[PDB]
């Protein structure tokens, strides 16, 4: 199962 | 800075477009649309990461559309308008996704779908005076505010002495009642209670204004009716003190 | 998609009032919010594994993994914590699904209550003046006309702050030739402190 | 910088004359994602060839697995073509059947 | 023995190609079971192993959403690390995701893992505490202190001790009879005269799994570096793999080599010899 947090901009 | 939400209210005929407008929170990688139906819990319409979408499975393909194409702002459209669109279009933003991060709301744009144009009036406002056996009675003295007539409910009432807005002894009701109570599309009628010493209303030199902001129509509306466009105004009442 | 719990609640100012949210399935962020007349939802707290229990002023809440259910602790209720409260869930990526809501009433307490109903003179321009039934106990409910022609508006609640005086108001008003003082609020459960002047 | 693919040309079960099998072409090692790979039965391209789903070792170096089903001969000679940027002219891996 | 769940993400930029493609990839050890990609007509998580496929249409909403999440947010990443770079529009780049979880044969948590790479090089790691990143350079720097103040570490540590070993639990669970088999390697020697008095020793490995293989080369005793040829592990394409070592040596002297092969579905260490 994929992560979905933390999806932040780099 | 906070959200961003263009118009708060709008008045749209069955059948006729609609643009929702959204400014995120600077720098806010994900957007989302919710729509509000009365006082129930909102329901997502879609989310965007970025310039891009995450989930629009929740979005009637049909009628509504949604972009963000600089991945900053954000457009929700609806063509054609069905009656059961009107609802509180709320928008949400947040840094990313984001277990830690709460959503930030804008104040939405509060929608009504309508059948006829001709059914949108203005509200008639009136202030009343205090009596003079509440006065005598009681210690303190209250001034009663009437909006009537006015359809939608797209009013903002608000108290004004000498020039500035009073939020203390102000008492608006929550909801508005209907003057003919059977029709759906009948005219709203709400009121306003400001209380103040018996000593501040006998003061000539004291103004007391009850402001209604009402939401109506645009210049780009088309108006066939003896009366006057019922347009975005704000319609008001006053009385100065009084030792009588 | 979670289960709020209860959809309504009306108590006392100082009261508790305690409000909770299920999942079916296994729990990641339980959001909550509240929302008042036509406003923005206002963020409170979030929980999750790290914690679990939160606080938001003098609101508290829980967040239970294994029972998969998260609760909003509402102590000495105040007047200003009406109205609706909203769960919010989880989501993987944090998309929340929001809860049926509460709507919460918090009836203040009124120390010095003599029900009277007064007629307020009319500014300049109006047929008819209106008819004001106030300072009645938070207990005693007002009835809308059963006659048609006659409009009487809900009970409202004032905050004069500079006398710590609150109290409740009601507003009545009629275009009718037959329509006077006394009779207008005779209908609602009416105690025998009321004041009817002649 | 870039990273040249190394290039492994084999059969997924021991060669035998005039049996069915699959012929693979294992591309590794490279840098950038990009990559051009046919297979080939005595000088001509293969038209069904399948390749892996994209994915990298821990130098972050790509590699693929390019494969089709094929009946060894000894008339027969096959080979596998690779194209990077790395690469001026496409490079020709022959098949050995003890390699 | 230990287990391991990975997941691979790959975006390219292409100018006046179009917008970037995304590549995404799920391993439970050396086996894939998940795929993604931007530019395929479904725009969904598509199953690649027979277990996952008895999974829910939830689970694939979820995973379609994060990686969706994930393509977006590196669409704007790329040119965004264009700009620390100072580079221009016109030329391809990639950012790589590399992201999981080790457990033990106990099933419990060993290591979390968190790595991203510009143009095939380092550019921030979350360290094995899950507390901190690894800045690579004064660019990855700014990347560095976006993460800090987004609390992404935090973030990062509660999926990777979490829900990715709850994940590769329920994986290793549902795929047991072919993720869990230890396959050993069918083991056999070849002999090449390349001269009249030099010969190849070819020691072959096959249908093995895991890919985790050792083939050592050994003379009377030693061990041999010099002259000793190592292919790297190659996939079978039917979920096993392939591997080879050769070693130069005199005409002759064939029975003083030797090759030591090791495996964990081997039960004693193979030693063959000519």
């Amino acid at each position: 199962g994929t992560s979905g947090s933390p999806i932040v901009n780099r | 800075a906070g959200v961003a939400q263009s118009p708060r209210y709008k008045i749209i005929e069955k059948r006729q477009s609609v643009a929702f407008w959204c400014n995120p929170i600077s720098g806010h990688a994900t957007l989302y649309w919710y729509q509000q139906i009365l006082g129930q819990g909102p329901k997502l319409l879609i989310q965007f990461q970025n310039n891009g979408v995450v989930d629009d499975s929740q979005l009637p393909k049909d009628r509504f559309s949604a972009e963000r194409l600089k991945g900053v702002d954000s457009t929700l459209k609806i063509q054609p308008a069905k009656l059961e669109d009107s609802a509180v279009y709320l928008c949400a933003s947040s840094l990313g996704q984001g277990l830690l991060y709460g959503y930030t709301f804008g104040s939405g744009t509060r929608l009504t779908v309508l059948e006829d144009l001709n059914k949108v009036f203005p509200p008639e406002v009136a202030v009343f005076e205090p009596s003079e056996a509440e006065i005598s009675h009681t210690q303190k003295a209250t001034l009663v505010c009437l909006a009537t007539g006015f359809y939608p409910d797209h009013v903002e009432l608000s108290w004004w002495v000498n020039g500035k807005e009073v939020h203390s002894g102000v008492c608006t009701d929550p909801q508005p009642l209907k003057e003919q109570p059977a029709l759906n599309d009948s005219r709203y009628a709400l009121s306003s209670r400001l209380r103040v010493s018996a000593t501040f209303w006998q003061n000539p030199r004291n103004h007391f204004r009850c402001q209604v902001q009402f939401y109506g129509l645009s210049e780009n509306d088309e108006w066939t009716q003896d009366r006057a466009k019922p347009v975005t105004q704000i319609v008001s009442a006053e009385a100065w003190g009084r030792a009588d | 998609q979670p289960v709020q719990s209860p959809q309504a609640v009306i108590l006392r100012e100082g009261e508790d009032a305690i409000i909770n949210c299920s999942s079916s399935k296994a729990l990641y962020s339980v959001h909550w919010y509240r929302q008042k007349h036509g406003e923005a939802p206002i963020f409170l707290m979030i929980l999750l594994k790290g914690g679990e229990q939160k606080g938001h002023d003098k609101i508290s809440a829980s967040f239970n993994e294994k029972k998969q259910q998260s609760s909003l602790y509402l102590t000495a209720s105040q007047l200003s914590y009406s109205g609706t409260y909203f769960c919010g869930l989880g989501d993987a990526g944090n998309m929340l699904t929001f809860g049926g809501g509460t709507r919460l009433m918090v009836k203040p307490h009124i120390q010095n209550p003599d029900p009277a109903v007064y007629q307020l003179r009319d500014s300049k321009s109006s047929d008819k003046s209106v008819c004001l039934f106030t300072d009645f106990d938070s207990q005693t409910n007002v009835s809308q006309s059963k006659d048609s022609d006659v409009y009487i508006t809900d009970k409202c609640v004032l905050d004069m702050r500079s006398m710590d005086f609150k109290s409740n108001s009601a507003v009545a008003w009629s275009n009718k030739s037959d329509f006077a003082c006394a009779n207008a609020f005779n209908n609602s459960i009416i105690p025998e402190d009321t004041f009817f002047p002649s | 910088i870039q990273r040249t693919p190394k290039i492994q040309v084999y059969s997924r079960h021991p060669a035998e004359n005039g049996k069915s099998n699959f012929l693979n072409c294992y591309v590794s090692g490279f840098h950038p994602s990009d990559i051009e790979v046919d297979l080939l039965k005595n000088g001509e391209r293969i038209e069904k060839v399948e390749h892996s789903d994209l994915s990298f070792s821990k130098d972050w170096s790509f590699y693929l697995l390019y494969y089709t089903e094929f009946t060894p001969t000894e008339k027969d000679e096959y080979a596998c073509r690779v194209n990077h940027v790395t690469l001026s002219q496409p490079k020709i891996v022959k098949w050995d059947r003890d390699m | 023995g230990s287990h391991s769940m990975r997941y691979f993400y790959t975006s390219v930029s292409r100018p006046g190609r179009g917008e970037p493609r995304f590549i995404a990839v799920g391993y439970v050890d050396d086996t894939q079971f998940v795929r993604f990609d931007s530019d395929a007509a479904s725009q969904r998580m598509e199953p690649r192993a027979p277990w996952i496929e008895q999974e829910g249409p939830e689970y694939w909403d979820q995973e379609t959403r994060n990686v969706k999440a994930q393509s977006q947010t590196d669409r704007v990443d790329l040119g965004t690390l264009r700009g620390y770079y100072n580079q221009s529009e016109d030329g391809s780049h990639t950012i790589q995701i590399m992201y999981g979880c080790d457990v033990g044969p106990d099933g419990r948590f060993l290591r979390g893992y968190r790595q991203d790479a510009y143009d095939g090089k380092d550019y921030i790691a979350l360290n094995e505490d899950l507390r901190s990143w690894t800045a690579a350079d004064m660019a990855a720097q700014i990347t560095k202190r976006k993460w800090e103040a987004a609390h992404a570490a935090e973030q990062q540590r509660a999926y990777l001790e979490g829900r990715c070993v709850e994940w590769l639990r329920r994986y290793l669970e549902n795929g047991k009879e072919t993720l869990q088999r230890t396959d050993p390697p069918k083991t056999h020697m070849t002999h090449h005269p390349i001269s009249d008095h030099e010969a190849t020793l070819r020691c072959w490995a096959l249908g093995f799994y895991p890919a985790e293989i050792t083939l050592t080369w050994q003379r009377d005793g030693e061990d041999q570096t010099q002259d000793t040829e190592l292919v790297e592990t190659r996939p079978a394409g039917d979920g096993t793999f392939q591997k080879w070592a050769a070693v130069v040596v005199p005409s002759g002297e064939e029975q003083r080599y030797t090759c030591h092969v090791q495996h964990e579905g081997l039960p004693k260490p193979l030693t063959l010899r000519w």
